[PDB]
């Protein structure tokens, strides 16, 4: 059924699974027309498809061309997401295909079930977890490859960098969700905390800075405080 | 003009004949039902006074043979049987008629209700849904499961309705996933109408048979089938005008006939709200929308 707080260790077992987040697939700027009406302009988006055990991120870039001449784009975006996830599964050798696909939004369930009818042994599941994967576009290198794309493209990242050399998947996912929650709540503040010390850099092949174990504890502390700082500033507490 | 005689009525029972019903007492001098209109299928149905779990009956057509009811004290039910000796049967019916031990099928001359509910229902189609090919009549009861209910037990005692499943490879063409899921026209017109039913008459016949089994027996699988067949039409952008006009008449009579006190258990709030107010055909079912709004505004 539904992924929740009660069945959270399941993310880190040896059954291959993927999270799919469709938040950033269909993205628009809203603007005034010469006649003072309102119009949208689409900008490039992405599907966020993540193996929470390995950190493998299948980022399918959604180029604005896929919307040309189409109607009901927020509905089409769910079906295009399900089409591309289905295409990805079909591209993987059988032994790499997921046993479960967890969608971050319940509106993705029927589109993905319908595209995956061919795969009756792949469970399509919702989650009670409120995951901050919308904030993927706050990761500078992911934002950059999406906005520079001139055509449909799949880009592969490890969202955990080399963390799994030193920590478990459970800990890596916890760090990722805390970083993304912070970037979602106050992007400027989160980015200052990550990047304010120029001596700690981002390796060319990484997304996040090269923090020592001790430095990750400080960073993690600053992020939890930002989320409480902003929760105070928000609720006046 | 046709007659279904009863050997006797040894147990107190409510007897249904089509949309009519009456109470018979334990050992009451009752020998059956006369003046049954030729030209239509009929259903004779039973609910024991001592045990309302016993809700069961027989679909028949008097043109297909001479049928009678006889209580089986071993199996504890009223059984339909065929009498192959025409002369004997004619002699029995004549005696019971002379002695006025039969009830008359109480049809009002103005009254097209039963035709309107059974217009497309054929005894040969019923016999394919209910398999017991050594009898010309078909037994149905409240607990019989459908082939679909048995895929989500006993195959011999099941209702073989056409399986409708909106999230099946049958319903969805490769490369047409969104189109086919959001507009069921392919599934209705190519798979079901052209492919399985051959024509809208056979489709309506099954739809009407499912309703009647839902209403007369409280058969849950039948109620699921009736709603799936309505939803498949209402969820199709492209439906022949004659099929929509006929469906409106079919549903109108079904909603008119449904007992008010069963509306809550026999009508699916989600399907009716979607069909009348959100679907492609939301503006196509004028008669049905008007009777539903005036009779069951609480459901909507
Ligand atoms: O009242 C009678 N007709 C039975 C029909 C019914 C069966 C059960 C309720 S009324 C009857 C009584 C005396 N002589 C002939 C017939």
């Amino acid at each position: 059924g539904a992924m929740n707080s009660s069945n959270y260790a399941e993310l880190f077992n040896n059954d291959i699974k993927l999270f799919v987040d469709d938040t950033n697939v269909y993205r628009v700027t809203v603007h005034k027309t010469f006649e003072g009406n309102v119009a949208t302009k689409a900008i490039n988006g992405c599907i966020f498809t993540l193996n929470p055990k390995t950190g493998h991120l299948f980022l399918k870039i959604i180029h604005t061309s896929v919307w040309a001449g189409q109607k009901r784009l927020s509905q089409l975006a769910k079906w295009k997401t399900a089409e591309e996830v289905s295409a990805l599964v079909r591209s993987l050798p059988k032994e790499e295909q997921p046993k479960q696909i967890i969608v971050t939004r319940k509106a993705m369930l029927d589109p993905l079930e319908v595209h995956m009818l061919d795969f009756p042994n792949i469970a399509i599941r919702p989650t009670e977890l409120r995951l901050p994967f919308s904030a993927a576009m706050s990761i500078d290198k992911l934002s950059d490859v999406v906005m520079k794309a001139t055509e449909p493209q799949m880009v592969l990242f490890n969202i955990y960098d080399d963390w799994l050399d030193r920590i478990s998947s459970y800990t890596a996912f916890s760090r990722l969700t805390l970083l993304l929650r912070a970037l979602k709540t106050n992007e400027e503040s989160a980015k200052m905390i990550l990047l304010s010390d120029p001596t700690i850099t981002i390796k060319s092949y990484h997304l996040w800075p090269s923090f020592t174990d001790e430095q990750w504890i400080t960073i993690e502390s600053q992020m939890r405080d930002l989320i409480l700082t902003e929760y105070g500033r928000k609720y006046n507490v | 003009m046709n007659t279904v005689p009863f050997t006797s009525a040894p147990i107190e029972v409510t007897i249904g004949i089509d949309q009519y019903s009456f109470n018979v007492k334990e050992n009451q001098p009752f020998h059956g039902i006369k003046d049954i209109p030729i030209g239509h299928v009929h259903v004779i149905h039973f609910q024991h006074a001592d045990n309302s779990s016993m809700r069961y009956g027989y679909w028949f057509d008097c043109r297909m043979g001479n049928f009678y009811i006889q209580y089986d004290p071993k199996d504890g039910l009223y059984k339909m049987m065929e009498e192959r000796d025409g002369a004997k049967f004619e002699n029995i019916v004549h005696n019971f008629k002379e002695r006025q031990m039969m009830v008359s099928y109480p049809k009002i001359d103005e009254d097209d209700t039963w035709y309107n509910l059974t217009e497309f229902v054929q005894m040969d189609k019923i016999r394919k849904i209910v398999r017991k090919d050594e009898n010309q009549f078909s037994y149905v009861d409240s607990s019989m499961t459908t082939v679909q209910e048995n895929e989500l037990s006993d195959p011999a005692h099941s209702l073989n309705y056409t399986v409708i499943n909106f999230k099946s490879r049958e319903a969805i063409r490769p490369g047409h996933e969104m189109e086919d899921f959001l507009d069921k026209s392919y599934y209705l017109n190519t798979v079901m109408l052209q492919g399985i039913f051959k024509n809208s008459s056979n489709y309506f016949g099954e739809l009407q048979f499912a309703f009647l089994n839902a209403m007369f027996f409280g058969n849950y699988g039948s109620s699921l089938q009736w709603h799936a067949m309505i939803e498949l039409i209402c969820s199709s952008a492209t439906v022949p005008k004659h099929m929509l006009d006929k469906l409106d008449e079919i549903l109108y009579y079904q909603i008119k006939t449904l007992p008010e006190q069963y509306s809550d258990i026999l009508l699916n709030e989600r399907v009716w709200n979607i069909c009348l107010y959100s679907s492609f055909q939301k503006n196509s079912l004028h008669n049905t929308e008007k009777i539903m709004e005036n009779k069951y505004p609480e459901l909507l």
